[PDB]
């Protein structure tokens, strides 16, 4: 916990100065803003080697930085656009090239905050069929309806976060592929056995956690105000 | 037969000055020049076959300040002594009526690497095509520094190299005539 | 063709 | 620095099988090489580092890379594959000159070892609502992959590895679901290639 | 009028060639106040204390595997590799020298003369010069202001001559530099 991010999560409209803040408590003369994309790998934006030192790296357009500490180094989006959305690592790097990774900033970047939908949660029951053809008993998460495209789905039993047997899909899908401001939809499994699903005291939620608006933000629409929000649904246990 | 490549690097409290140079068989090769971030080659060929990222001496130099504060400490605040220079005056060339020359004030063995060079023509300061080197480095861990004065040679003037450090009494005054 | 420097450590602190 | 090239963003390896990821790089200088992974849900951990101090570096976990510099080659290999090792790898290097530059990441996908594959079709209903339901597709082997949809209103996600614990299972599946009344499990998957022998249980 | 007390550090990385690149030695020194204070030597494989202000670091740096074996691998990737980056313009650096050679006193035939050779803008260091009379060498009354180092990649050296200049005698001043492929000659004729 030497490199501390914040925010960890950020959602912008378009066109405003954004700022990202890193700080570090190993007294790390080096630190440097990455941001990481699909496909792309890490590409450097800003490197510091010293207070009030400033290099510009492979991207550093639409970018600026200021290191007025040596703990602290700061990015700004100087004007967001929508492909500033990405996830942004600092780092610090010691004196023989050993580099400390900040958890990282996912920011999203959006033209309309109109567009802002937070999802909309069901949990579908084993079949009856599995079970009997295989004694195991898989629960669907879907989560739709939602946007941004900026969300973390877990599945919870017996109130306890549970990462075996789940399989969630690694990226959303389009509902309206055709629309650059399509919303999302997601799924995700749990399977257990059939004598646990079969228990009527076994309790299973699907929670996804929705990153929107903020209370900054100003909401004009009559449905309720996307805020960053839990969005839940449950299921369970049957015995038939 | 041997050869000596140095990195020569120093951090100066509370003048807060650093330098950072590479040094061949006791010549200078390049420095960084840290509020620039350039390296600059000592002679302009040098460029033309080799590169130095600059910006990386500023992470050295961001490291020789933190050690410089935490030997500081351990000391217990113990100064440095200073150690006084001692300064020739002569030219690259033999030095011939109404043929541009340059004049050398050589400063050698001093320590902390700060001082005050003046040029006098006649008793009047004279700053006309005046350069200077960086502080170099020297086995005893004292330092070097070469200013120049570019001239042409007369019999009707004469020369002074002022030098002002801490470990003088009083300023160092080195003459120089036609002879 | 390119100079490189060696790192100055940080010492014991 | 100057470049690093890994090739392929997406890769696939068996179950138990030798990992072998390729880098080679581009420097003027004897360089720093590094290999990253981004394990899901995550940031960056180091896995090993090239100093000049020896061409085999040793990571955590059985990594190993060897430097070749007549190909000017850095790949990371590990004995045997295990789901855990589902993640995205990143080589880099530093020209000696105080910053990382990385490769472009590639992602590698474990295949489960599928002793009995069962291939079948399953609707599964909304549990609150009896008129709501998906389609799951699961427990078929590699050798199937899922298509996507033909039909605007049908949507399909890719197979996904599921691993329970409590078992010692690990299986494939895909979602379906519609809003359409035309919509049944038994049509959802026409457009993949699926095994001749899927289970379709009776409605 | 600057009263306040200095606080110095120096950090030396010091490459020693040998045969070229066939024997390599480095040396990295940590110097405070003038005094050092820790060092690497290439030859040791570690970090030593040169005084009891530098013990703390030289022992949190060897216990740092790892960096010992890339400071190790230093004499390759640092020396070795700068050597190479540098020789065509400092090993091979070959400047010919301007030589000239003149009379100090003007004075008729048969008085006691010192004769001048000036040699000077030449690099490497490395220089023969060497006085004749007639053809013959003359290792007597030749004394040189020795070699002086002007601090632009250039040397400078003065070598005299004491002699008595008789009616035929051609004197010559002959110097041999690594810039050139046979001794330079200039004369001087009485």
């Amino acid at each position: 916990a030497d490199v501390t991010q914040t925010p960890r999560n950020r959602i912008t409209k378009t066109g405003k100065r954004i700022m990202l803040e890193c700080s570090q408590t190993k007294g790390h003369d080096r630190m440097y803003w990455y941001r990481q994309d699909p496909g792309l790998g890490l590409r450097l934006i800003y490197y510091s080697f010293d207070v009030k030192d400033i290099n510009k790296g492979e991207i550093s357009d639409g970018y600026s930085v200021s290191r007025q500490a040596q703990a602290k180094f700061s990015l700004s989006l100087e004007s967001a656009i929508p492909n500033q959305t990405a996830l942004y690592f600092c780092a610090t790097s010691d004196e023989s090239y050993g580099y400390t990774f900040g958890s990282g900033t996912r920011l999203t970047v959006v033209e309309d905050l109109n567009k802002v939908s937070p999802p909309e949660v069901a949990v579908f029951e084993p079949s009856e069929a599995e079970i009997s053809h295989t004694q195991k008993a898989t629960l669907v998460c879907l989560a739709t309806g939602f946007y941004p495209d900026h969300v973390e789905l877990s599945w919870w039993v017996n109130g306890k976060e549970v990462h075996s047997g789940v399989c969630t899909d690694p990226q959303p899908l389009k509902e309206q592929p055709a629309l650059n401001d399509s919303r999302y939809a997601l799924s995700s499994r749990l399977r257990v056995s059939a004598t646990f699903w079969q228990n009527p005291r076994n309790h299973f939620r699907c929670q996804v956690q929705f990153y929107g608006l903020s209370e900054n933000d100003e909401w004009t629409q009559d449905r309720a105000k996307p805020v960053t929000q839990i969005v839940s649904a449950e299921a369970w246990g049957r015995a038939d | 037969e041997e050869h000596v490549i140095i990195q020569a690097e120093f951090y100066l409290n509370p003048d807060q000055s650093g330098e950072f140079m590479f040094d061949f068989d006791g010549d200078e090769i390049f420095h960084v020049d840290m509020a620039k971030k350039e390296t600059v080659w000592r002679l302009e060929e040098f460029g033309r076959f080799a590169s130095f990222e600059a910006q990386g001496a500023l992470a050295n130099i961001a490291v020789d300040k933190a050690n410089l504060e935490i030997m500081t400490k351990r000391s217990n605040y113990t100064p440095i002594t200073n150690v006084p220079p001692e300064v020739t005056v002569l030219t690259n060339s033999p030095v011939e009526l109404r043929e541009p020359n340059v004049l050398i004030c050589f400063i050698d063995k001093f320590t902390p690497p700060v001082v005050n060079v003046t040029w006098l023509r006649n008793g009047k300061p004279v700053t006309t095509g005046v350069s200077e080197t960086v502080f170099l480095p020297r086995e005893d861990h004292l330092f070097r520094k070469f200013h120049y004065l570019p001239f042409l040679p007369s019999t009707e003037d004469v020369y002074d190299c002022r030098v002002e450090h801490w470990g003088l009494d009083e300023p160092l005054l080195k003459h120089w005539e036609f002879d | 063709p390119k100079y490189v420097k060696q790192n100055t450590l940080k010492l014991a602190r | 620095a100057q470049s690093v090239t890994q090739l392929g963003s997406h890769v696939s390896v068996s179950e138990g099988a030798l990992v072998l990821l390729r880098c080679n790089y581009s420097s003027s200088v004897p360089p720093y090489l590094f290999w990253y992974v981004q394990y899901p849900n995550q940031g960056l951990q180091l896995l090993l580092k090239y100093t000049s101090a020896a061409t085999l570096v040793k990571g955590i976990n059985g990594f190993e890379a060897e430097f070749k510099k007549s190909e000017t080659s850095f790949h990371l290999t590990k004995p045997s594959a295990h789901m855990s090792d589902a993640a995205e790898y990143f080589c880099a290097v530093s020209e000696q000159d105080d910053k990382i530059i990385f490769g472009k990441g590639t992602r590698l996908h474990i295949l489960p070892n599928i002793q009995n594959p069962d291939p079948a079709v399953y609707q599964l209903r909304d549990s609150k609502s009896s008129d709501k339901s998906v389609c799951l597709f699961t427990d078929f082997d590699s050798q199937t992959n899922v298509s996507q949809s033909k039909d605007s209103d049908v949507y399909i996600t890719d197979k996904c590895v599921l691993d329970m614990r409590s078992m010692d299972f690990k299986s494939n599946s895909a979602v379906a679901w519609s809003n359409k009344s035309d919509f049944a499990c038994a049509n959802a998957f026409n457009n993949s290639i699926i095994p001749e022998d899927t289970f379709f249980p009776s409605p | 009028g600057d009263t306040r007390p200095r606080f110095l550090w120096q950090l030396k990385f010091e490459c020693h060639f040998f045969n070229g690149t066939e024997r390599v030695r480095l040396l990295e020194r940590c110097i405070y106040n003038q005094e050092e204070s820790v060092r690497f030597d290439s030859d040791v494989g570690e970090y030593r204390a040169v005084t009891e202000l530098g013990r703390p670091d030289a022992e949190y740096w060897n216990s740092q595997k790892d960096l010992l074996e890339q400071r190790r691998a230093a004499v390759d990737t640092y020396c070795r590799h700068n050597y190479g980056v540098g020789e065509s313009f400092t090993v091979q650096r070959r400047v010919e020298p301007k030589v000239t050679v003149y009379p100090s006193k003007t004075q008729p035939l048969q008085h006691h003369n010192l004769l001048v050779c000036s040699v000077s803008g030449f690099y490497p260091g490395s220089i023969e010069v060497r006085w004749f009379r007639n053809g013959q060498e003359e290792k007597a009354g030749v004394v040189s202001t020795g070699l002086i180092q002007n601090g632009d990649w250039t040397f400078q050296t003065l070598v005299m001559l004491e002699t008595v200049p008789r009616s035929g005698e051609v004197y010559t001043c002959q110097v041999e530099h690594p810039s050139v492929t046979s001794p330079l000659t200039v004369e001087w004729r009485a």
